[PDB]
DNA sequence: ATATTGTGCAAAATGACAAAG
RNA sequence: CUAAGAGUAC
DNA sequence: CTTTGTCATTTTGCAGGTACTCTTATTCAATAT
C-alpha cells in the first residue's frame, strides 16, 4: 500500500475491495423468469412495494411482458463492499436503455432486482415466442459477462500483515507492520495502476508478466 | 462523475510520467513541470465544464546542454495527446505531416484507446524523423521508479565504440535488449544502440552491465 | 475404514496416531502409517527421476 | 494379504432364478412413476429388475449364501441411500473371511 | 517416567478436546469460515494445527 | 513343504502374476479438464463373458461447461463417427414421447432440476419424432458405408442389437431393457454434474479384478483354438475345391495350440502384455 | 454398537514377508516395506529336496 | 418449476403468449396442445441450492449399520436415539451441519443454530 | 527331401473462423 | 554373438 | 474483398545415473526342384 497508508486498515479493505474481481454469480443465490402481463403491477406480492415506490418515481408500453428477477445474497453484499445501487448501476451501464432495471433497497428484507427487455417499436410475429429464451440468453451472460468491481484475472484477493525493517528516524531498524495484499490471479498491468496502491514494489511470482510489463532486467 | 475524477486523475498521472519520460530522454524539462499538482493540472489544462482538454496538453521540448554536448545530432521534439478514443488516418496524417513540417526528427503520439491499423503502416514516415506511439493506460505509472528495474543510460556512438574496443567485442557478443522492451520504448531505443545498466548488486555494491537494441 | 462410522472428523478417525513408538500402534494407526510411508517412497521416487532429467 | 482369496466364477442363473421367485419385478414392465421408492436390483453389472421389499430380499439372500445355497464367493451389496442392490459373482474379486 | 507419561496423556486429551469443541461449533455451523477459504478448510486447518502442536 | 500353483515348461518353473485390470460392466462417471468443451463423462467398459468376449466402450457426455448455456448430451455408439444425441437413441429404441424418455431417465417428478437440465437434449432431438426416423439418422451416421438407404435402418437396428451394451443381450425384444440401462447412465451422469455425488474413485479396489492363470490361459487358448479352426476351415475350403481327399490327421495341426501355450508359458508376453509369466523365485521359502 | 463382522484377527492384513516381522507395530512403516522386499534375498533352506 | 407434459402425446408443453387476454399459455409443440398456466414462474436456476442434501432418506435408513447413532432430543417424540449424518450436497463448500432421523417418526431435524 | 517366399505433458505449428476495415 | 524381457542393488 | 487476432486442434519429443543376475528366441508353412 501507500507508504502514508501502511496501516490503515480499512484503507487496505477498500483497495481489497477495489482490486478483488465481483461478478453477479458470486451474489446472485438465484434467477427466474416470470411472465407479468403489465410493467405497472406485479403478480408477486412480496416485491410489490419496488415497483410501487419506482414507477412512482418515474416508455412502459414498449416493455416485454416477460420478466427476469435476480435475488441476491445479504451475506455476499456484506463481505463485499457492494451495494443494490452499485449493482443496479452496473446492469444499466453495461446494457444500456436496452433492459429497464429496478431493484429493491439494502435495508429490505430481500434483495430483488427486476429487469424488462424493452420492445422496439417494429412489429414482430416470432420473437415473441423466443423472447423467452432471449431473455435466458441474457440472463446466462448477465451472470458471468459483466463485472461490479475489480480488474479481470483476480480470482480472490487476501490481506495479511508483514512486518518489515524501517529506518527509525533516530537512526536504528525498527519491525514495522504493514498491510500486504496477497492476490491469486495475475493482472498485474491494470493493479498497478490502481491509485493508493505503491507502485514501485508490486511484485508477482509470475516473472513472464514483470518482464513483459517492466522489462529484461 | 467518479468516472471524471479517475479519468482526470489517471491523464494527470500519464502527463507526470510523459515529462519524467522527455526528462530522462535527455531533453530540457525542469522539475516543477514534472511536480504539477493535481489542483494546478485540473486549472490549466481543463475546461470550466470539467472535461479536460488534450489539444492544448501536446507540448515541445529541446535538448539541453549536456545531451546537445553528447549527442550532437537530435534536436527539438513534440509530444501530442489524441481527443477521439479511436484515432484515425486523418488524424495521424495531420501529425505527421506536422511532424515533418516542423523539422521534429522525434514525435511522441499519445493516443487514448488504440490506433487503426491502416493507420500504422504510415508511421514509419520519411527519415530522419521517428514516430512513438504510447497508451495512456500504459504511461499511467513511469515503470523506471520500480525497485527492480535498475537505471538505464543510453550511451554515444564515440562511447559504444569505445566499450566494443575496451572489451574486444562484437555487436552480437553483447546482451540484447529487445526493441519492444517496455523501458526501451521508454527511452526511445533503436537498433545497434547500447544502455549502460547500473545495478544494485549484492556482492559488490555496484554493477555494471550493458545491452544492445535488437 | 469400515472400522467407524461415516462422517467420523475425530483425530482417531482419519489417521491421528496417539501412540508412540514404545507402546505400539493399533491397527487402524499401523494401516493409516503404512499410507504415510507408501506416500514417502512414491515421492522418493518421482522425486528422483524428475531431478536427474533438471539436473541434465 | 494372508487369508485373501480370488474368486473363480460362478453361472449367475441360480441366483437370477432365485430373484425372479422372490419377487424381483421384471425390468421390460418397469414403469418409474408407480414404483418411485423401488431398488434397482444389478447382477454383475446387468440391471434385472426392481424391487419394493428390499431388507427381506437382502435378508434372505444372507441366508442362502450363509447355509450354502448360493456360492459364498457371490457377493451382496445393498446401498440404501441410492436405493440399489448389486450382485457380483463373476471371477477375480479378492475378499477376506470375517 | 510415568509422570511424564500421564502428563503427555492429559495433554493428547486435552487437545482431543479441542478438536471436539471444534467439531461441535462446525457442526452447529458456528465456526466462521477463514477468509480465503471455506468452512471445511478452516476447519480442517484448525484440527491439524490442534494435533500438530498437541505433537509438540 | 512344496505348495504347487507352478508350470513347468522346459524344465523351468514358471508363475503366472496376477494382472489387475477394472472391472466390466459399471458404470463409471468422471469430471473433465476444464480446457475440454465436455465436463462429465459416464462410462462402461461392456464385456459378455458367455459370448466373443469383446470389449466395447460407450461413452455418455455432457457438453459445455457450467457457465455455457447449450449443455447437451451426447452418447458415443460404436462403429459410428458421432457423438448421437441420447433422446435419437431413445427414439431409435422405440421410446417415441419426450415424457417416456424423460421417465427412462429421471425417476422423479419433484426433480426439476435434472429436468431443467435434460430440457436442451429432447430440444436438440425435437426434429426427430418417430422411430425409423432416428433408425435412419443414425444409420446415415454409420462408418461402414456400405448400406443401402432402405436397409440403413436394419443397419443401425443391427447396430442396436450386436454392438450397444452387450453385456445385458445380444438377442432382440430387449429394447426396453437397453433404454432403461441407457436412462441409468444418463440419470449417473447428470447426478455427477448437479454435484449430488463425487465422481467415481478409479483406486477403489472393489473396482479391480485380478485376472489368475485361469483367466489367462482362458484368453489365449480362446485364441489359439480360434486360430487352429480357422486354419481347419481354410484346409477344408483348400480340399473341397481342388477335390483332394480329407483327413483330420492332415487337418488338425497340433503344434499350433502346443507351440502357442508353450511360447506364451516360457516368455513373459502372453500372445500371438509382457512378463506375464515369470521365472519363480527360489532363493528361499518365503520368497 | 451396530456391528455385522468382527475381523479374525488384525495381524492378518499383512503379507507372507510382513508377517516375518517381529512387533511390526512398533517399527516406522518404510522399515516395514524394506524388510519385506529384504527378506525375500534372506538365505535360508528353500526346499527340502 | 413443475414442469408439465401434453395428456394427449405425452410429450413436452412450452410457455407461449396470449393477446386476447395477455396471459400465459402452455401449448404442445406438435400436437397443438393447449391449457392454462398454473404459475407465472417459467425458469428457476439455482446458483445456491439448498435440496440435495437430505437426499436418499427412506423408512428404512435406520437399518443402515454403517451410519452413526446419536442420543439427540427428537423435537416431535422427545426420544433419545437416532442416526445421523453430513449433508449429501457433495458441493466443496458445503457446511458441516448434521441432519438427524428419528427411527420411530422419521422426522429429520437438524443441528444448525442460525435457522433455528 | 530342403530352399524360398507370403502416454501425458506442454510447447510449437497449423488450420478454421467470426470480427473488422 | 545379437536382441527382447523379467527380477534386483545403491 | 482481404486481413487479423483468435482459439481449437494437431504434431511431437521426452521422460535420473550407475551396476548385477537369468531366460528365451532367432518367420511357419506350402510348393517345387
Ligand atoms: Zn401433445
Ligand atoms: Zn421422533
Amino acid at each position: 500500500l501507500e507508504p502514508g497508508h501502511a496501516a490503515d486498515q480499512e484503507q487496505a479493505k477498500l483497495i481489497r475491495s477495489a482490486i478483488e474481481h465481483t461478478t453477479l454469480k458470486s451474489v446472485t443465490i438465484a434467477s427466474e423468469i416470470y411472465y407479468d402481463p403489465d410493467p405497472r403491477s406485479t403478480v408477486i406480492p412480496e416485491d410489490e412495494e419496488i415497483i410501487q415506490l419506482h414507477f412512482s418515481l418515474l416508455s412502459f408500453d414498449q416493455q416485454s411482458p416477460w420478466l427476469l428477477r435476480l435475488e441476491l445474497d445479504r451475506a455476499a453484499m456484506n463481505d463485499k463492499d457492494l451495494t443494490m445501487g452499485q449493482v443496479g448501476e452496473r446492469i444499466k451501464q453495461t446494457f444500456k436503455n436496452d433492459l429497464f432495471v429496478i431493484w429493491s433497497e439494502d435495508n429490505d428484507e430481500k434483495l430483488i432486482i427486476r429487469c424488462r427487455v424493452v420492445r422496439p417499436k417494429s412489429l414482430d410475429a416470432e420473437t415473441e415466442a423466443e423472447e423467452d429464451h432471449m431473455l435466458k440468453k441474457i440472463e446466462n451472460t448477465m451472470l458471468e459477462n459483466i463485472t461490479l468491481r475489480g480488474v479481470e484475472n483476480i480470482e480472490r484477493v487476501v490481506m495479511m500483515k508483514y512486518d518489515r525493517k524501517v529506518p527509525s528516524p533516530t537512526g536504528e531498524y525498527v519491525k514495522e507492520p504493514e498491510w500486504v495484499l496477497e492476490t491469486d490471479g495475475v493482472n498485474l498491468s491494470e493493479v498497478m495502476t490502481v491509485p493508493g496502491i505503491d507502485p514501485t514494489r508490486i511484485y508477482t511470482n509470475s516473472f513472464i508478466d514483470i518482464m513483459e510489463v517492466l522489462g529484461i532486467e | 462523475d467518479q468516472e471524471n475524477e479517475r479519468n482526470i486523475s489517471r491523464l494527470w498521472r500519464a502527463f507526470r510520467t510523459v515529462k519524467e519520460m522527455v526528462k530522462d530522454r535527455g531533453y530540457f524539462i525542469t522539475q516543477e513541470e514534472v511536480e504539477l499538482p493535481l489542483e494546478d493540472f485540473k486549472a490549466k489544462y481543463c475546461d470550466s465544464m470539467g472535461r479536460p482538454q488534450r489539444k492544448m496538453m501536446s507540448f515541445q521540448a529541446n535538448p539541453t546542454e549536456e545531451s546537445i554536448s553528447k549527442f550532437p545530432d537530435m534536436g527539438s521534439l513534440w509530444v501530442e495527446f489524441c481527443d477521439e478514443p479511436s484515432v484515425g488516418v486523418k488524424t495521424m496524417k495531420t501529425f505527421v505531416i506536422h511532424i515533418q513540417e516542423k523539422n521534429f526528427q522525434t514525435g511522441i503520439f499519445v493516443y487514448q484507446n488504440n490506433i487503426t491499423p491502416s493507420a500504422m503502416k504510415l508511421v514509419p514516415s520519411i527519415p530522419p524523423a521517428t514516430i512513438e506511439t504510447f497508451n495512456e493506460a500504459a504511461l499511467v505509472v513511469n515503470i523506471t521508479h520500480h525497485e527492480l528495474v535498475p537505471k538505464h543510460i543510453r550511451l554515444s556512438s564515440d562511447e559504444k565504440r569505445e566499450l566494443l574496443k575496451r572489451y574486444r567485442l562484437k555487436e552480437s557478443q553483447l546482451p540484447r535488449i529487445q526493441r519492444a522492451d517496455p523501458v526501451a520504448l521508454y527511452l526511445g531505443l533503436k537498433r545497434g544502440e547500447v544502455v549502460k545498466i547500473i545495478r544494485k548488486s549484492e556482492t559488490s555494491g555496484r554493477y555494471a552491465s550493458y545491452r544492445i537494441c535488437m | 475404514l469400515p472400522h467407524f462410522s461415516k462422517d467420523d472428523y475425530s483425530p482417531e478417525s482419519k489417521g491421528f496416531v496417539e501412540n508412540s513408538y514404545l507402546r505400539g500402534l493399533t491397527p487402524q494407526e499401523f494401516f493409516f502409517h503404512a499410507m504415510g510411508g507408501r506416500e514417502g517412497l512414491i515421492d522418493t521416487a518421482v522425486k528422483t527421476a524428475e531431478t536427474g532429467y533438471i539436473q541434465r | 494379504s494372508l487369508m485373501s482369496c480370488i474368486s473363480v466364477g460362478t453361472d449367475p442363473m441360480p441366483i437370477i432364478t432365485f430373484l425372479s421367485e422372490w419377487g424381483m419385478e421384471p425390468l421390460e414392465d418397469y414403469v418409474p412413476h408407480q414404483s418411485p421408492d423401488a431398488t434397482r436390483v444389478f447382477v454383475n453389472g446387468v440391471w434385472h429388475g426392481v424391487h419394493r421389499n428390499p431388507a427381506r430380499l437382502m435378508e434372505t439372500l444372507r441366508t442362502l449364501r450363509r447355509k450354502g445355497d448360493i456360492n459364498p464367493e457371490v457377493s451382496m451389496i445393498r446401498d440404501i441411500r441410492e436405493k440399489e442392490l448389486k450382485i457380483f459373482t463373476d471371477a477375480g474379486r479378492v475378499y477376506r473371511p470375517l | 517416567d510415568g509422570p511424564t507419561m500421564r502428563e503427555i496423556t492429559e495433554t493428547i486429551a486435552e487437545a482431543k478436546k479441542k478438536v471436539l469443541d471444534v467439531t461441535k461449533e462446525a457442526q452447529a455451523n458456528l465456526l466462521t469460515a477463514k477468509h480465503g477459504m471455506t468452512l471445511r478448510e478452516s476447519f480442517e486447518d484448525n484440527v491439524v494445527r490442534f494435533l500438530n502442536e498437541a505433537r509438540d | 513343504f512344496d505348495m504347487g500353483g507352478y508350470f513347468i515348461i522346459n524344465g523351468s518353473e514358471k508363475v503366472l502374476i496376477a494382472q489387475e485390470r477394472s472391472a466390466g460392466n459399471i458404470v463409471q462417471v468422471f469430471k473433465k479438464a476444464a480446457p475440454s468443451p465436455i465436463s462429465h463423462v459416464a462410462e462402461i467398459r461392456s464385456a459378455l463373458e458367455k459370448g466373443s468376449r469383446f470389449i466395447s466402450t460407450l461413452q455418455v457426455k455432457l457438453y459445455g461447461r457450467e457457465g455455457s448455456s447449450a449443455r447437451t448430451i451426447k452418447a458415443t455408439l460404436p462403429y459410428i463417427k458421432q457423438d448421437i444425441p441420447i433422446v435419437i437413441i431413445f427414439r431409435a429404441l422405440g421410446i417415441i414421447p419426450d415424457g417416456e424418455i424423460l421417465e427412462h431417465i429421471c425417476y422423479d417428478v419433484n426433480d426439476w432440476q435434472m429436468l431443467e437440465m435434460l430440457k436442451p437434449c429432447v430440444e436438440d432431438g425435437f426434429v426427430i419424432q418417430d422411430r425409423e426416423t432416428a433408425l435412419d439418422f443414425i444409420g446415415r451416421r454409420g462408418t461402414a458405408l456400405g448400406i443401402k438407404k432402405e436397409k440403413r435402418i436394419q443397419y443401425a437396428k443391427d447396430i442396436l442389437q450386436k454392438e450397444f451394451l452387450p453385456h445385458i443381450t445380444q438377442l432382440e425384444g430387449f429394447e426396453s431393457r437397453k433404454a432403461f440401462f441407457l436412462g441409468y447412465m444418463i440419470n449417473r451422469l447428470l447426478l455427477c454434474a448437479l454435484d449430488r455425488k463425487d465422481q467415481d474413485d478409479r483406486d477403489h479396489f472393489g473396482k479391480k479384478r485380478l485376472d489368475l492363470a485361469g483367466p489367462l490361459l482362458a484368453q489365449l487358448f480362446k485364441t489359439l483354438f480360434k486360430k487352429l479352426t480357422k486354419d481347419i476351415f481354410r484346409y477344408m475350403q483348400r480340399t473341397v475345391e481342388e477335390a483332394h481327399d480329407f483327413n483330420m490327421k492332415l487337418a488338425i495341426n497340433a503344434k499350433t495350440i502346443t507351440s502357442g501355450l508353450k511360447y506364451a508359458l516360457a516368455t513373459g508376453n502372453w500372445g500371438e502384455r509382457a512378463g506375464v509369466s515369470q521365472v519363480l523365485n527360489r532363493y528361499t521359502y518365503s520368497s | 454398537t451396530t456391528f455385522t463382522h468382527c475381523e479374525i484377527h488384525p495381524s492378518m492384513i499383512l503379507g507372507v514377508a510382513a508377517s516375518i516381522i517381529p512387533f511390526p507395530d512398533h517399527n516406522q512403516s518404510p522399515r516395514n516395506t524394506y524388510q519385506s522386499a529384504m527378506g525375500k534375498q534372506a538365505m535360508g533352506v528353500f526346499l527340502t529336496n | 418449476t413443475t414442469f408439465r407434459f401434453c395428456r394427449d402425446c405425452n410429450n413436452m408443453l412450452y410457455p407461449r403468449e396470449d393477446k386476447e387476454n395477455n396471459r400465459l399459455l402452455f401449448e404442445c409443440r406438435t400436437c397443438s396442445y393447449v391449457e392454462e398456466a398454473g404459475s407465472p414462474l417459467v425458469y428457476r436456476h439455482e446458483l445456491i441450492t439448498n435440496i440435495g442434501e437430505t437426499a436418499g432418506v427412506v423408512q428404512d435408513i435406520g437399518s443402515d449399520p454403517t451410519l452413526p447413532r446419536s442420543d439427540r432430543e427428537c423435537p416431535k417424540c422427545h426420544s433419545r436415539e437416532n442416526v445421523f449424518f453430513q449433508s449429501q450436497q457433495r458441493r466443496k463448500d458445503t457446511s458441516m451441519v448434521l441432519f438427524f432421523v428419528c427411527l420411530s417418526c422419521s422426522h429429520i431435524f437438524t443441528s444448525d443454530q442460525k435457522n433455528k
